[PDB]
């Protein structure tokens, strides 16, 4: 679109961080700022000439210069992680309304942990049905920036594979999943299948297998 | 004090129409903007269209690829605003949120016709454009076993495999387990449809004598499945 | 862009005792008296006066340019004021310096796209440079003449 953000950003806690809005409309209009929390509503930041809503912290700011705009978070906290979208005009003369690509602001707020695996066979009740799925956890990571392999036997597999990106728990760590789809006669025919994660260089495969 | 709430939400054949409502309390709903946004799940947000205040002439913008399909109207006598979605394409299938739209104008370094700022926003209806029909889940446990558990804790919870269309609700032993549950997101399989997980974490001791039921609600479908997961 | 209507005894120039409020009461009693504002227009533009001051440090003489929401106007309007001293009047940009003011320019825009592009176009008359320095001398007849050109030109 009209309007480019950076995809994503990671700061330090107590830092400081810039999050910059490039867009032609910018050299005639300001942008304002929205914060989006997972599976909350977006809310207004900064808007105009840096003006900020009443709750909002201080050390949100604004800024512009020619063709971008500037959201700066000065000692960012563990509150600010969250998706940040800017908003301006489409070009010059318009009265319609442009959002940015968005930027994914990552707030390192807590130690690092190592990720803890567990791998479910297919239930009994399941493979009864026509079907076999594997459902491998990660759960109790810290930060969010994992791999998930599958195995069949010492073979990868990538095709029937599919991953939820982590999400963060209710203890403030984070947690994701991944699916391996198989048929009941794949899931008979293996010696054993494995979900391999990558965390920090640090690998942990669980392994399942039909006879057990 | 201020609040929005959208309905109106639900699966909707391509090419067929569906309509919004927006309930505003907490302001003066005949002299405010407002504004409609959507988002597609996993992507970012995206400007629909904007109606103005009848002080303003009440005028109404649309974004390019929803403009004469789409229509907002305001009803200030019951302070409700309308989203009229006519000829829906798979592209249209978003949460549309409702917000109030703020004015703005620098005097030194501004050019008309200003900015247009969102200050408040609804909730959010989940929109759903789609020739896939719904369907109910299908619920299968994922048990604990002797090889499967970390210790002093277990993890144990419920496959809510193949349904369409999104959400769906889980809660454990009818609410009243809430320590360890985490419901994973949802992931689109080969077929189309949905599926996700709930996993709880369990004390490794209280596996043969307390019971575990994780409880599916997916109203689109109207269905409530109750799972009991069982060890091995 | 429903007309910008302009009278003769919109324009009056203002003795040495008036204060923020003495000006905006004067400039505005013409508005009330045609049907072009709220009764109590005056109230809510001292208020958001309070809010968002209008004092422009412009050369050589500083302006204000008091107005309100666009709620309270009924027909598009302007009322202009000449002032014998200079009036203080905060700056709208800040700064905690006021402005000494002699030329006050009351806008009654009813709709949001008058007020911007109004306000634009006033941005470019105070850089008149030349044209800020005969505003205090011409008389309540003439200033008619020179601003209504300019009102005239906005329709295009």
């Amino acid at each position: 679109s009209e309007l480019t953000q950076d995809p994503a950003v990671s700061v330090a806690l107590g830092q400081t961080v810039r999050i910059t809005c490039q867009g032609d409309s910018l050299r005639s209009y300001y942008a304002s700022w929205y914060q989006q929390k997972p599976g909350q509503a977006p809310v207004l930041v900064i808007y105009g000439k840096n003006n900020r809503p009443s709750g909002i912290p201080d050390r949100f700011s604004g800024s512009s210069s020619g063709n971008t705009a500037s959201l700066t978070i000065t000692g960012a906290q563990a509150e600010d992680e969250a998706d940040y979208y800017c908003s301006s005009r489409d070009k010059s003369g318009s009265r319609l309304s442009v959002f940015g690509g968005g930027t994914k602001l990552t707030v390192l707020s807590q130690p690092k942990a190592a990720p803890s695996v567990t791998l479910f066979p297919p239930s009994s009740e399941e493979l009864q049905a026509n079907k076999a799925t594997l459902v491998c956890l990660i759960s109790d990571f810290y930060p969010g920036a994992v791999t998930v392999a599958w195995k069949a036997d010492s073979s990868p597999v990538k095709a029937g594979v599919e991953t939820t990106t982590p999400s963060k728990q209710s203890n403030n760590k984070y947690a994701a999943s991944s699916y391996l789809s198989l048929t009941p006669e794949q899931w008979k025919s293996h010696r054993s299948y494995s979900c391999q994660v990558t965390h920090e260089g640090s690998t942990v495969e669980k392994t399942v297998a039909p006879t057990e | 004090e201020v609040q929005l709430v959208e309905s109106g939400g639900g699966l909707v054949k391509p090419g067929g129409s569906l309509r919004l409502s927006c309930a505003a309390s907490g302001f003066t709903f005949s002299n405010a903007w407002m504004s409609w946004v959507r988002q597609a799940p996993g992507k970012g947000l995206e400007w629909v269209g904007r109606i103005k205040s009848k002080t303003d002439g009440g005028t109404t913008d649309y974004a390019a690829p929803v403009k004469g399909r789409f229509t907002i109207s305001r009803d200030d006598s019951k302070n409700t605003l309308y989203l009229q979605m006519n000829s829906l394409k798979t592209e249209d299938t978003a949460v549309y949120y409702c917000a109030r739209t703020g004015k703005y104008y620098d005097f030194w370094s501004g050019y008309p016709p200003g900015e247009e700022y969102f200050q408040d926003w609804g909730r959010g209806t989940l929109v759903t454009v789609s020739s896939a029909s719904t369907k109910g889940p299908s619920v299968f446990p994922l048990a604990p076993s002797s090889k499967s558990t970390s210790g002093g804790t277990a993890a144990l919870g419920c496959l809510v495999k193949d349904y369409f269309p999104e959400p769906v609700t889980v809660s454990w032993n009818s609410g009243a387990l809430t320590s360890g549950v985490h419901t994973f997101p949802a992931v689109l399989q080969s077929s189309g449809l949905y599926s996700l997980s709930s996993v709880v974490t369990v004390p490794s001791s209280s596996l043969g004598t307390q019971t575990y039921i994780c409880n599916v609600n997916h109203k689109p479908s109207n269905t409530k499945v109750d799972k009991r997961v069982e060890p091995k | 862009m429903q007309g910008i209507h302009f009278r003769r005894h919109y324009v009056r120039h203002l003795p040495k005792e008036v204060s923020q409020n003495d000006i905006i009461k004067a400039l505005a009693s013409p508005l009330i008296n045609d049907g072009m504002v709220v009764s109590d227009f005056a109230d809510h533009v001292i208020t958001r006066e309070q809010n968002f001051p209008t004092g422009l440090p412009v050369e050589p003489v500083g302006v204000a340019i008091p107005h309100t929401d666009g709620e309270y106007v009924r027909q598009n309007a302007i009322s202009v004021g000449i002032l014998a001293e200079p009036v203080n009047f905060e700056d709208a940009t800040g700064e905690p310096d006021p402005v000494p003011v002699r030329v006050v320019f009351m806008l009654a825009l009813s709709n949001w796209d008058d007020i911007t592009n109004v306000l634009y176009w006033i941005k470019a008359v105070i850089q008149d440079e030349d044209f800020m320095q005969q505003l205090l001398v011409m008389n309540d007849d003439e200033i008619y003449q020179s601003i209504y050109t300019r009102i005239s030109e906005l329709e295009h």
